[PDB]
């Protein structure tokens, strides 16, 4: 009877995957970050598969960058020369 | 008056002393109580599951004592009564130690490809007037398909008592006898093939001994 | 079988009584004999060779019919058995038998 | 030699071919039973009646079931089925009441050995959904013994010829359970507007309870 | 004759009704061994079925107290160099050291988790 | 006499919690050309390419060290009603002793 197992919530248990952007505040202002989910070359926004953000934040990502680029902070058609240097954080390989 | 070879085993309770030959650790290092996962599971193995570690099953040992002791009384009951007794596989991993230890025993062993019809359209497969097995005892009740297996609906169409080592993602329905316990593992199978051995050959030797005595009386 | 013993007794009495008609009376005539003494004996003129009239033991003659697989006991003898391919599965495992040992050991 | 076998459809029955056509098979459903419980149905097929006939009952031989019965006579209880969408409504009758069942339901019952019953067939009558599901219900009936074993309780009789007499039909095997039945007033039942409409007598048909011929 | 309906009883109930019918002259050689010693469960067919609603299995997942350190242990100390073993039976790990020190002194009489935590370490270190 | 909740509770397979990433001693049992199919204890054995440094030191019988990832390695996919077992755990060698 000692020996029979109890009933408990799960040890060993993984706290919850969270997103690169978990926690921090999305603007319209910082083209730097928002530039980063965008394509170098076409300006298209990338999708989750690419990004890997959580569904509230690729809706904040995607509606922070059509709100700058139409606010006049963002380059629509290319990712602003400036920014082709920053960390990568997107899953996608063009070159090769 | 030889309703006394063939009814006094049927009064003794455990006339072939088989209850000395496996305890629940001898279980446990056969490594009899590992089971398949959660989500390999069957809605009718679900009563003899002790329950689920890590999603991993585990089956419950005492369960499997008893059912282990009815279902080796029953075979070394068959065995000392003369029938057939085959044992049925489809493991590959296993093939060889079923049939050799078949041929150890006198008793009979399908570890290959079950042709259809066999126990069922048997005497145009076979011969006009063949001996269908007295008991089939199938060591994997799964195919390769990881489906329940054609002899087991056929021996029991055919009228044949079964007995059978069921797994989690086994159907523990139409099998008479089933023993709840791992068979995916060398140390296990190889305990279920000594302990059927030991069982068949012990009931044949009794069954010599009691025709003996009976006929110098 | 009881026919393919008579049929046996039948051809040697029959080998005997052909040495008689033609002039090979001592005992021992051979089958090359036999195959001469019914071609001239009854001449063939059909073009397929098994069309023809012959004298051979009726071991060749008849095929070979398979022992029985069970006494009365039923009980059958192999214990390969209930695969149907009694002979085949044995030599299948024997082989099988032999490559592990042999790796134990290791037209 | 104790078994009789009896016809139940026949059909002539039809596929396509690339090269003949139309192409006839006989399709044959019999149903075989010795008057004592043993029976069973079984479908032959062939291109010749004769062959489709034997086919049909050498596999109901080997495809019988068991019918438990009440004194010999009659079934346990009344016994309600939809198979597919066939209705069977069959009552436990007295003796002497006859077979006033279907045509199909009286051969297989003389061939059951069930001698007095009532069935109404309603919905698809199918000749083979209705052997199915007469066999079903049939050999899914309950007994008395087992419904005593499965209550714990005295099962007993009262027929209004005896008077109020109790008759004893079947008592546990095991213990008697001590604690009564529960009497659950006004009991949730489903019951049938047929039945209702009889006994309260607007059931009327110039098709009902007519003379007919024996069995 | 025999009955081949796998699926309306077991094979005693259609051999029992069989017999008592007539119609299976010789009883079969395994009969009186169920009669003898019937299994637990009589194997009747029952076909297999999704749940689904609210209805969830009744297997439970094993849990023991231990586990509760066991967890922690692996994540502060991880795994180490000492390799499980599996095949010995009374293989003591080295987290089953760590829980057996701590278990101790939970008998010996200690209060909070942290203090319980780094006495068990120390010890562990000695 | 021990139930088997103790025999369970107190047993190296349910000490070693989740198998990922624990450390486990095997025996080689069959060898096929270059796959080595080894065992670790558990219901399934592993399968791992023969490691081609030192490629002779891993005969039926050495003991070889696993670092393990699975204990059965399943799935569901689309339609399926039940898992796809491979009948096969998961690990990588390290390598010997
Ligand atoms: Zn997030
Ligand atoms: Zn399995």
């Amino acid at each position: 009877n000692e020996d029979l197992p109890i009933s408990m919530e799960n040890p060993y248990k993984e706290p919850l995957k969270k997103c690169i952007l978990c926690g921090k505040h999305v603007d319209y202002k910082n083209v730097q970050l928002l530039s980063q989910f965008v394509s170098p070359f076409t300006g298209c926004i990338y999708g989750r598969h690419i990004t890997g953000l959580c569904g509230k934040k690729q809706k904040e990502i995607t509606k922070a960058i059509k709100r700058a680029q139409i606010m006049g902070f963002m380059p629509v058609t290319y990712k602003d020369p400036a920014y082709l240097k920053d960390p990568k954080v997107c899953n996608i390989r063009y070159r090769e | 008056f030889n309703d006394k070879i063939l009814n006094e085993p049927l009064k003794h309770s455990d006339f072939f002393n088989v209850k000395e030959l496996f305890s629940v650790r001898s279980l446990f290092d056969a490594r009899v109580h590992l089971g398949h996962k959660a989500g390999c599971r069957h809605r009718f193995m679900e009563p003899y599951i002790f329950g689920s570690r890590l999603d991993h099953d585990i089956i419950d040992l005492e369960q499997t004592a008893t059912h282990l002791q009815l279902a080796l009384n029953f075979t070394a009951h068959m065995a000392y009564r003369k029938g057939i007794i085959l044992f049925i596989s489809r493991n590959r991993q296993f093939s060889y130690l079923i049939e050799n230890m078949a041929r150890d025993c006198g008793e009979y062993a399908h570890t290959r490809y079950f042709r259809g019809g066999m126990l069922t359209n048997a005497r145009l497969l076979f011969g006009p007037t063949v001996r269908l097995p007295d008991l089939i005892i199938f060591l994997h009740t799964l195919n390769n398909i990881f489906e329940p297996h054609v002899a087991v609906r056929d021996a029991a169409k055919m009228n044949i008592p079964t007995v059978g080592i069921v797994d989690t993602n086994c159907n523990p329905c139409l099998i008479t006898y089933p023993v709840p316990g791992n068979d995916d593992s060398p140390l296990a199978v190889h305990l279920y093939c000594r302990l059927f051995q030991t069982a068949i050959t012990r009931a044949k030797e009794k069954r010599q001994q009691v025709e003996a005595l009976y006929r110098l009386q | 079988e009881d026919f393919i013993k008579k049929q046996i007794e039948e051809f040697n009495i029959g080998k005997r009584h052909l040495a008689n008609m033609m002039g090979e009376d001592p005992e021992t005539f051979t089958q090359e004999d036999i195959d001469r003494a019914i071609a001239y004996l009854f001449p063939s003129g059909l073009f397929e060779k098994r069309a023809r009239p012959v004298m051979k033991h009726p071991e060749q003659i008849f095929p070979r019919q398979r022992a029985i697989q069970w006494g009365e006991d039923g009980r059958p003898f192999h214990y390969l058995f209930y695969t149907g391919k009694q002979s085949y599965y044995s030599l299948m495992h024997d082989v099988y038998g032999m490559l592990l040992n042999l790796e134990k050991h290791q037209r | 030699e104790d078994f009789d076998t009896r016809i139940l459809e026949v059909r002539n029955v039809f596929t396509m071919t690339a090269k003949e056509g139309r192409k006839k098979s006989i399709r044959v459903l019999v149903a075989v039973g010795n008057g004592k419980g043993a029976a069973g149905f079984s479908i032959g097929k062939a291109t010749d009646r004769m062959d489709a006939f034997r086919k049909a009952k050498n596999r109901a031989v080997h495809h019988l079931h068991y019918i438990e019965r009440y004194e010999d006579h009659t079934i346990f209880h009344d016994i309600s089925l939809r198979f597919k969408r066939t209705h069977i409504k069959m009552k436990k009758q007295p003796k002497g009441y006859g077979l006033r069942c279907h045509r199909a339901i009286i051969t297989i019952c003389r061939l059951i050995g069930i001698k007095d019953m009532y069935a109404k067939v309603s919905g698809s009558i199918n000749m083979l959904s209705l052997t199915q599901g007469l066999f079903r219900g049939l050999s899914r009936q309950e007994t008395h013994q087992q419904l005593a074993d499965k209550k714990g309780l005295h099962v007993v009789e009262i027929r209004e010829e005896c008077g109020p007499l109790p008759i004893v039909v079947a008592s546990p095997r095991g213990p008697l359970r001590k604690d009564p039945e529960p009497e659950d007033e006004v009991p949730d039942v489903k019951l049938d507007w047929e039945d209702v409409k009889t006994a309260q007598g607007m059931k009327r048909s110039v098709w009902s309870n007519l003379k007919r011929a024996a069995t | 004759a025999g009955s081949r309906l796998e699926t309306v009883g077991s094979i005693f109930s259609r051999t029992r009704d069989l017999v008592r019918a007539g119609v299976l002259k010789e009883k079969p050689l395994w009969f009186d061994v169920y009669d003898a010693f019937p299994p637990l469960r009589e194997p009747v067919f029952q076909r297999p079925r999704v749940r689904y609603g609210k209805a969830k299995a009744p297997i439970q997942d094993i849990w023991y107290h231990e586990d509760r350190i066991r967890a922690k242990f692996y994540s502060v100390y991880g795994s180490g160099q000492r390799a499980f073993d599996l095949f010995n039976p009374n293989f003591k790990s080295t987290c089953q050291r760590f829980v057996e020190k701590y278990t101790e002194l939970q008998k010996l009489g200690e209060t909070d988790e942290e203090k319980l935590f780094v006495e068990t370490g120390k010890a562990l270190l000695a | 006499v021990e139930s088997f909740a103790s025999m369970l509770r107190h047993s190296p397979l349910t000490q070693m919690g989740p198998a990922k990433d624990k450390l486990v001693i095997g025996r080689i049992f069959h060898i096929v050309e270059n796959d080595l199919y080894i065992d670790f204890g558990g219901k399934f054995h592993c399968v791992c390419r023969r490691p081609e440094v030192d490629g002779e030191k891993y005969q039926k019988g050495t003991r070889v060290r696993l670092r393990l990832l699975d204990l059965e390695l399943t799935s569901r996919f689309l339609g399926a009603t039940t898992d796809t077992t491979v009948l096969e755990a998961n690990a990588v060698l390290l390598g010997i002793q």
